[PDB]
């Protein structure tokens, strides 16, 4: 769990930092080996270097990104995720369907977090000059760490301490095996992972967050060096992005802790309710 | 039985089961309602049982149900009915506690079937209990903001009368089915069981038990008619909730667009002392044609307890009649 | 839901004290508020649940002027009374003031509360009646309340002072109290320093420690009141449901009390409602009648011969009542508690809604009608003249209490249909 | 990446040893900076880690005319922070001219720490606001940092000095420290004197020795906002992960307080929510209205009721604010550590925007504006003129802050999205 489902944010961030450089390149223009000699020093170099069974985990790429669920040319964008050797009598746990859940949980959320980085690098950009895009960067920010927090808070941690306590209380090794598929698979089922339509609302909130953060730090870094390219594309993303976020919203609410996350994106009020469908 | 005491526990089961689905508790039932109102009062078709199982596990851990052994709490769940047409939650909504293995050998098919229907009726008379005293909530909540207009308060007076004469009948048949129904049947039970030798009486005993209540109650097939009338109380409660709920609804509506108007100022309100001046008596006759109509059928259900059965009937008549209002054509 | 007692003045806390040290000892509790080792009973209602089972009243305690709250502060139970919630003259209008300086923080403090609680049904007040501070301040949050939780309820513990007629301008005071209790109280359960007196004299000698003794009986009756709520069972599960019985029309709103073993220091039911219904276990000092009666009996009761004691005493007819009202009287068993001492095994309480309690208030009504044409006790004190320069707070109140009164009179009418 | 901290003047250095004290207990530390024997924390951003377990916090303590700097010198603490680095008026000209001769040795004192660090985020300065040696030199050395490390980010725990208004110049000053702090800073969290003041008054008698009690206040504000980072969590595992939640717009980058028990010497998540958002919990002294707020609380604190905490504070709507903003509430956890007393098992704080501290910038500028007319202290001393003849620096000045009051009322206005 402190890799996969990044209880230690320590060893994320150091990681992060260190290898964000090396992850713009697209696939091909990248060396597994450079990443693997950067994660055992983020790894040595957190206070991740108590637990035992940490020397060996593998970064592995995953080539058809979010299409495998039932772009190409890109490589620590979209491609990465970590991998675990697992022993052959502890295979049966931590299996290859167990080990790919622990994996497409982690990317998922590993955009998430690379979103985040991505807006406060933005941020500090700039720490006329109109306030628009700086109006964007709060809402797209809370969006994420809303979502985030949600996820951080509710589903991982308080099912993980049940999930502790039914492996504390089962009996044989087909019972850890209901309780540890069920962990899984009721988490991510809980999370945004699962959905009929896969909710393509947050990949394409996610992909006009992205489009934002490139396209801002683009100009920004040939302001240092006029409204066409900055508050016209702001207001343009400013719709869209809203557009989405209460369709986003609309939808968790049709859904039946569900659309708490709705009420707690409009906790004061602003923009309470626009559209009452139907 | 000596093993089915301890492994399975029937003693414990249908030790609880008074206190869970013949409310027995009270407070469960009562922290039950009042968390559950708003989704029983929406009509329930819309509604679906995850969310009432969810908020009855809290319930539990609100009230001290919670002191009790995890495995009569986790047999505990909500039952929709068929779903009624064009009707709300309150009229179509039942405990099950759902039973299988050992101990529904005792607890049969036969018998969730009745503990339904007495459940159906104890629904009926605790729900209403807590409407009119949700009346009464709403009458001295509403009261003491509405002593400034004093042409409402007249008015006002007539309806507490009413709804306060309705307190009495209920919460006289209360006393009547809890230590007349559901003390002396589960008293006999209790004994009978416990004293036990052979399982067979405690099955041939516990059954009796259950069809003492279904006569000690009005749900056997021939105080149906009985309680066919005791229906119709039953409803003039609701229906005294719909009218109690108007007068007020757009009573208070007028008096909070006065409260704009002088805020205005800080004629229209002549108009509105004119729809005052004729909305007046159509109100006053509809509420007393409501009083005369439920006095017509509360002495009629009175007088029906006659001596019929009289080990609580016409004890229960003296009751409902204490201080002879009744009886001396009212 | 949780019912949140907000006791204040001198008098009101020193009932206040003793309530909750009585259900102290009553429930598994000791003086730290610990659950105790040697102990089936609803403490969510009464008690606030800490985590190592600190058992803390949901008390409000308002001192003004302080004295007695010291006192209440040197004691073994102040770590049992702990939510931290108690903030810092003889005239009504004096003690209103003083309230609308502090009105915001107090009003924190019970915010706070409120929001401790998973719920709040009642604001239940130890009112004291014309008690310098306590009047005045009472009247002034009672005002607040409602406004604040429309929803809502207010009950009060009202214990209206009879001393024979030193305060010379208790008339003035109790009148006022009266009309801020008789426009934003919900109930009233009313008590009186005369009946008490009189029964203290009846079971005991004491005459001249009154009050200190006295405040035993109004804890016993307090508590009693309560106990079928703070047990579980079938009926009268929550106080509404319970009050709406007893209080038929809002204005007579006014509960007398009675106690069957005033020397509670085996009876059968028949005795123990028989023996109530006379006037000397009544604790409360032109044809008039009861509007409603309810007892509640706690001990060795049996079941089958309950229903039958309503027959019996129905054959009886010793509570004479012909009003308006159809309400019939309602016999009620809730559970005597154990640890305790279980003497006189079966004991017995009563509420119930009586048209003789308007004579006491038209006694004080008296009083100050003399007082008024005399001019005599005006006060006349910088801040009662500059309060109320026209003083014609007190001709509302006059008017307010009369057509209380005059609607007492109207229950006592066949017509209380129409219009009292 | 590891945080340096650039306590600076004898307030600032105050409150920097108390805090690097509060740490040191808090982590597995003792007073000579060796692993703790009795000792799951993040201590590599805030402490450098030695060979022999010595964590030696990244602190660069800038002294100017020292008088307290010795008696940091002679504590115990002495042998924690040793990276030896430290190296030797009443206005603010005078301090920004002593910094401005000595920038290079103590920049080469931050180009060490710097270097030393696997990895650097941010500088959090322990400023004072017009604390004569300690501004001045603060606003020089924070236009240096920018400048020389322009992707790196400045935070500062700010200490604006209200004392109901001894330094006559104090106006002036702190509206120099204003400017550079508005242009030249990436975060600032507001405190007030009074405000810190007017709790050490409630919470204790507490009122001449203010300085030295109330520099615990600020510690536990200090320790408490960082502990998010300092210890893992799966959220807010970076500073700028959590400040740019707390800064929506550039310019309003400064950061309101709160904590929860105030009187820290079970309560649920929604009493803690609640109760924080009293203004008697508030750390600091025409429609306002927050620009977005964050909460963190450690402590024992159940999951499931965390959101539905949230829900219930949504209908309670005590902290409504209607800003350009959308940014909502923020219920954030971090963890409670161990070795010290877990008294009040939950205890939480809050960083938020509020326009209300517009207000307290702009009293200041009406005494400097009352000042400047009256020119009774322009200083004069040769210092202060030679270095600014002119004297249009403090014009430059008030216009900025008069943008920034501008920009804070214009945030309260619905059409923030014009320019502000």
């Amino acid at each position: 769990k402190r890799y996969f489902l990044m209880d230690q944010g320590d060893f994320f961030v150091h990681f992060m930092d260190l290898a964000e450089e090396e992850l713009r390149k697209p696939v091909e223009d990248i060396t597994p080996p450079r990443l693997e000699a950067l994660l055992e020093l983020a790894l040595r170099m957190s206070t991740a270097n108590t637990d035992p069974f940490k020397d060996d985990l593998k970064i592995d790429l995953m080539p058809h990104d979010l299409i495998t669920q039932l772009e190409l040319a890109l490589s620590g964008l979209e491609a990465f995720s970590f991998d675990y050797i697992v022993k052959w009598p502890l295979s049966l746990i931590i299996n290859r369907k167990a080990l790919t859940r622990y994996q497409m949980l982690f990317r998922h959320m590993f955009y998430c977090k690379h979103v985040e980085r991505q807006l406060c690098s933005v941020w500090i950009s700039n720490k006329q000059w109109f306030a628009g895009a700086f109006t964007l960067r709060q809402r797209m920010l809370n969006f994420v760490q809303n979502i985030q927090y949600y996820m951080m808070f509710e589903v991982m941690e308080p099912t993980w301490h049940i999930l502790e306590k039914n492996l504390k209380s089962a009996s044989n090794i087909d019972d850890v095996l209901g309780h540890h598929t069920g962990f899984l698979d009721t988490c991510l089922k809980d999370c945004m992972l699962t959905n009929p339509e896969l909710l393509k609302v947050f990949s394409k909130l996610m992909s006009v967050c992205v489009m934002f953060t490139n396209c801002m730090q683009k100009f920004t870094q040939s302001m240092k060096l006029l409204v066409s390219g900055f508050e016209a594309t702001i207001n343009k993303f400013d719709k869209n992005f809203s557009a989405h976020l209460l369709d986003l919203l609309a939808r968790l609410s049709i859904y039946s802790g569900m659309a708490s996350v709705i009420s707690r994106l409009d906790f004061n009020g602003f923009y309470t309710e626009r559209l009452e469908r139907l | 039985l000596d093993v089915l005491n301890k492994k399975y526990s029937l003693l414990d089961h249908m030790q609880a089961m008074r206190r869970y689905l013949l409310l027995g508790q009270g407070d469960f039932i009562r922290h039950l309602m009042d968390l559950l109102k708003p989704e029983l009062v929406r009509p329930a078709t819309t509604l679906y049982q995850h969310n009432l199982t969810g908020i009855l596990e809290t319930a539990v851990r609100a009230t001290n149900a919670q002191f009790d052994s995890p495995e009569i709490l986790r047999r505990l769940d909500v039952r929709l009915l068929e779903v009624s047409p064009g009707d709300t939650g309150w009229d179509v909504f039942s405990l099950d506690y759902h039973v299988d293995g050992p101990i529904a050998t005792v607890f049969t098919r036969e018998c969730m079937s009745h503990y339904l229907r007495v459940f159906n009726f104890l629904w009926r008379a605790k729900r209403m209990e807590y409407i009119l005293t949700d009346i009464r909530k709403g009458h001295m909540c509403n009261a003491k903001l509405l002593r400034n207009m004093p042409e409402f308060s007249g008015v006002l007076h007539q309806c507490h009368i009413l709804a306060s004469e309705m307190v009495h009948f209920i919460h006289q048949m209360q006393y009547y089915i809890t230590f007349e129904v559901l003390e002396c049947s589960w008293d006999e039970l209790w004994n009978k069981v416990q004293q036990a030798q052979d399982l067979d009486h405690i099955i041939a005993a516990h059954e009796v038990f259950l069809d003492t209540i279904i006569s000690r109650c009005l749900l056997d097939s021939d105080s149906r008619a009985l309680l066919n009338q005791l229906r119709a109380v039953f409803d003039q409660i609701i229906e005294l909730q719909n009218a109690q709920d108007a007068i007020y609804r757009a009573a208070l509506e007028e008096l909070q667009r006065r409260l704009q108007f002088e805020e205005k100022k800080k004629e229209e309100e002549n108009k509105r002392i004119g729809e005052f001046k004729e909305s007046i008596p159509k109100m006053c006759s509809q509420l007393r044609i409501l009083t005369h109509f439920y006095q017509g059928i509360v002495q009629q259900f009175l007088v029906l307890l006659t001596t019929s059965s009289d080990e609580s009937l016409r004890f229960l008549s003296f009751r409902l009649d204490f201080n002879e209002h009744y009886k001396a054509r009212e | 839901r949780e019912i949140i007692t907000l006791q204040l003045g001198q008098c009101g806390n020193q009932i206040g004290f003793e309530f909750w040290k009585q259900l102290c000892a009553e429930h598994g509790i000791s003086p730290e508020g610990i659950v105790e080792e040697f102990a089936t009973d609803r403490k969510d209602v009464f008690f606030y649940q800490a985590d190592d089972e600190h058992y803390i009243p949901r008390a409000v305690l308002l001192d003004l002027e302080p004295r007695v709250i010291h006192s209440i502060l040197n004691s073994p139970y102040a770590k049992l009374y702990n939510p931290e919630n108690i903030y810092l003259g003889n005239n009504w209008a004096s003690g209103f003031s003083q309230g609308e300086k502090i009105h915001e923080d107090i009003f924190d403090i019970i915010d706070r509360e409120a929001d401790g609680s998973d719920s709040l049904e009642g604001f239940v007040l130890c009112h004291s009646i014309a008690g310098g501070t306590g009047s005045g301040l009472g009247s002034y949050l009672l005002e607040r309340l409602n406004d604040r939780y429309p929803k809502k309820l207010v009950q009060t513990y009202s214990v209206f002072p009879n001393q024979d007629e030193d305060v010379v301008v208790q008339p003035y005071n109790s009148l006022l109290t009266l009309k801020r209790l008789t426009q934003n109280a919900d109930c009233v359960v009313v008590l009186d320093n005369t009946a008490l007196n009189r029964i203290a004299t009846d079971r005991l000698h004491i005459q001249n420690p009154s009050f200190s003794q006295i405040n035993q009986l109004v804890s016993t009756i307090m508590s009693a009141s309560t106990t079928t709520l703070r047990y579980p069972g079938y009926m009268n599960n929550d106080l509404i449901g319970l009050i709406a019985s007893l209080i038929p029309t809002p204005r007579l709103h006014f509960l007398m009390t009675g106690y069957t073993p005033l020397t509670t220091d085996k009876t059968t039911v028949l005795d123990v409602m028989r023996r109530l219904l006379q006037p000397k276990n009544v604790m409360v000092s032109t044809n008039h009648c009861y509007i409603a009666i309810l007892n509640i009996i706690q001990g060795e009761v049996d079941p089958t011969q309950v229903h039958k004691s309503l027959q019996r005493i129905r054959e009886r007819k010793l509570a004479n009542f012909i009003p308006w009202g159809p309400a019939s009287i309602q016999v009620a068993l809730s559970r005597k508690s154990p640890y305790l001492p279980s003497a006189h095994r079966v004991s017995g309480l009563m509420m119930a809604n009586h048209t003789s309690i308007s004579s006491l208030f038209e006694r004080t009504c008296r009083q100050y009608d003399k007082l008024r044409k005399r001019e005599a006790f005006l006060e006349q004190f910088r801040k009662e003249d500059m309060f109320k320069d026209n003083f014609d707070e007190m001709d509302t109140s006059r008017e307010i209490v009369q057509q209380l009164i005059d609607e007492y009179h109207a229950a006592t009418r066949p017509d209380y249909i129409s219009w009292g």
